[PDB]
């Protein structure tokens, strides 16, 4: 990535052994729940689109989600292109495929800059969002609450079911009689607390 | 495209 | 974050991975027991809004919990609007870029939005802490053969997640409450603790 | 509001 | 490697453990799998020839492969001298060659990057290897009777990555050959989506 | 904490993910052995009030000992007022805990010249409290630690002096000994080196 | 006192 | 500890949790066997006393070991003192300050009582090793069908701990015991090892 | 070690707890396998005699090889002091000179390396307890019945490394890794000629 | 003596 | 040839 | 010799 020194200026590092396992061991182990996007967002902090790539083409497996992946960068790519018809960057310089590392940086610390890292990190992050969308299990007009089940882990596996896909009435319509009973009894417009502390006994 | 089926990222064309 | 370098200035550092995977893990074995919230606190020093925004969204799960955070935010930028007619949207990251959120912070005099945002998101863990405490200060007793040094634990620790002179000594057993009444008024928990060892 | 339900914390509206 | 300083200036490192470790569990774990090489360049930015052959000379086992690496580097650095009649094929690959000398010829103005010449050989190398040892042929991943979708088509580009044919084999086997071998329950929702349907839009179909 | 850098100055640092994991996992496998606290001092040095107080709130149950490491902390503050009554304000008890000063002002005095380090001075005192949460939760008394009858001498002097540590042994130690090795230790005579005993007692 | 029973280190009275 | 920083001065330093750890942890898994101590030395490497004192005080258990050394300590601060009349007992750590050890650690000319410390300290654990060695170098002897690598491995390993020309060839076996007499003497372990390899 | 710094100045450092435990773990799970030596050499990049024996002496174990070490640095120390403030063999083994002195020799304009020539001596020890620790000869490496051929070359050039002469090691493979092959294989590799690569040669005998 | 039987290493006399 | 079979990468020749 | 059997590396003699 590019990143300040003691000198207050912009220079760039290799990326590091800690954030190249990190972000291995993170989609090895949460695959690709929501919350391995801003990990991903975080650990690309400063990213020139060669150490996106990078990141990117360490991961071993997952090559529905990668090409599923490319796909929007190419979507992307395109429509930069249509609207970008100093030598301003193309849809494949941004992606780091027609680019170099002296043209990246070059881009990056103009002035004005270019931010060809966080743009290419944009189109990545939509076709992460896109593959979180397609690899949740469950749709949330499935998630119901079961007969001897909390109200807490009800509202639990609703809102991450929720996370994934993208609330007032279909929350409380598909809870058990015996909350469904009280959260009426609430009425409209009552926070998520005074609804768990309701359904709590 | 900038990206075909099943090529590396930052594969050049 | 933003933090100090050897030329003592403050600058913007990308927060590391060894802070977000402490915050993840203690998530994932502490879950909202009350030393989450000073844990929380202490990695997220310094911040700014899009830094605390990060360790909100890398937290799996917990999203009952989460929710409930996000309609305390509400309210609280809601009631920065009231009063400051930087938004509350501003402050809690959504309205403004990072370019803004230093330049608050590192103004002359500074207005810092990761702190206030902070001071929002601490204020609606403790009632996520509040809500998952699972037992009331009034049902905590000693039991038959409970050391009361183990008595004592369960007590305060009740008493710390649902935030003492007459219930601890009033809930505790038959052989253990008449020494600490024999000891009297105003005894330190030390004392009392020695008393009731064998 | 600034947050809304199943979105991240920090999403930009409209 | 050679890095950039407080000061600002290009200065030579010592390899550290963190690295020399990762190297080593990575191709402990994986072995030659496509995404083996992407972490050797990485893990190896910045480095010196010198820093190249340690990261080799650390692989334990795996010597066929360690041997066509060599004979690569063997071919490649015999081009160079061929197009280089006077740094020479062996100075660039670190035998011929001091750590000042290759240091030299990096950090000089304008520089000859001699690490960044002998990790094209080296990753143009491991490229051969990870061709040699793809198991699965791509004809012969075809999706289960109960296998979901999208475990099958994680079979099918994981095995089309390490099979590394040209792009136009690639984009072929891709548009005909991912319907074809697809189970009867998906292959007909699949084919009545149309052609030039998105891989999201494919997945998204068989998901139920 | 506060620390040296580059220049050769005295700076503000966030305390680190490492010293906060350090410190909650000690707690969660030594609880309140002795050596849990030569590793707090370690852990918090150079820290402000503001990390000293930090590490304790990360610290999950434990809540007997922290509430009486809270009131030896009364104690040590209320002593602080006394003995100092009432350029930058002298500090009160209240300031060194960290309850009524900011990290400005901790930093502040830390940094002075001449410094005034409250954070040592808090530290002190936790340590003070520490000290009688160990002497508290020490389960054996040095009385009953006697040799067993097929127990090694080591294993013997090594819980000796282990319940010894805890409570705060020229008698105490060879008389609590087995008879076999009390007869050798004896005929040593008085005098003699640990390192002659335990040699004595091995075979 | 400095602490009260209950309340966290470092909690600021009143 | 007290190291080089960016400016090229003698600076203190916190002891690390890195350190701190992997002392902690060197001592639970090998307890006292002699590369403990070499380990120590490079782990308290530039350590004051406080530090030294700090990395024994975070020993959990090994008391008769941790006694023993105290007694060692004793014995060298009483020479030290005979030979000077910064005491013995400043040396140590327990009537000096961490500004007084670091003044004449940076001193010109320096007196590096961190190290005149150490000496002491590693002079105590050698005993220890010496004490907690299980087996005499008299009792090592090649097993019937042990390999001679294994042997030679338990022979030096032994000899190590106690502190080797007569001992080793006579404790052999007689297959093994035969070559090496043939070989004869002023032999390489090289030369001896490869003689009983088949 | 000794290493630059922000100022560009050579300054000695203490060596690491992740360095010392890397060389402690590496030796406990690879003992002595030839990649135990470019690991070793790169641990102790840029250390000083002291640093050197630091990271020999924290080896537990092992001891007939360390001891073998000692007598390769004995003669190489011998050698030295044959062939040659100015520094002896046992000032190079860092026996009888202080940090300070090996600072200064390290230092020094122009410097004489007593890190790295110390190096030097203890490689070249570990090559020879490579050589011992070796289990198999490379003459008793020929490839089995129903051994795939890739397992069998991966076998060849493991032994052939343990085992290291370049004149011998490049007669060895030219001649030894097809005649030591199985009677199905060897009739491909002979076909194919001399002057086949490895590639070429594992590619025919695949299938 | 320096340290006594019991006492933590670095210990303040009297 | 720059690497005979057997020989360490980058070790010298002669 | 520089270093004798038993004795540690970097072992001043005498």
């Amino acid at each position: 990535p590019i990143v300040q020194n003691l000198q207050g200026q912009m220079v760039h590092q290799c990326i590091s052994p800690r954030t190249l396992n990190a972000w291995v061991k993170v989609v090895e182990e949460k695959a690709f729940s929501p919350e391995v996007i801003p990990m991903f967002s975080a650990l690309s902090c400063g990213a020139t689109p060669q150490d996106l790539n990078t990141m990117l083409n360490t991961v071993g497996g997952h090559q529905a989600a990668m090409q599923m992946l490319k796909e929007t960068i190419n979507e992307e790519a395109a429509e930069w292109d249509r609207l970008h018809p100093m030598r301003e960057p193309r849809g494949s310089d941004i992606a780091g495929t027609t680019s170099t590392l002296q043209e990246q940086i070059g881009w990056m610390t103009h002035n004005p800059p270019i931010p060809v890292g966080e743009i290419y990190k944009r189109w990545i992050i939509l076709g992460l969002n896109k593959i979180v969308r397609m690899y949740s299990p469950t749709s949330i007009l499935d998630i119901r609450q079961g007969p001897k089940e909390p109200f807490r882990d009800y509202v639990d596996r609703f809102y991450k079911t929720l996370r994934a896909e993208q609330t007032e009435t279909l929350l409380v319509q598909n809870a058990n009689p015996d909350c469904k009973t009280i959260l009426k009894a609430l009425g409209p417009g009552a926070t998520l607390e005074e609804m768990m502390t309701a359904c709590q006994g | 495209p900038v990206l075909f089926p099943g090529q590396p990222f930052g594969q050049p064309p």
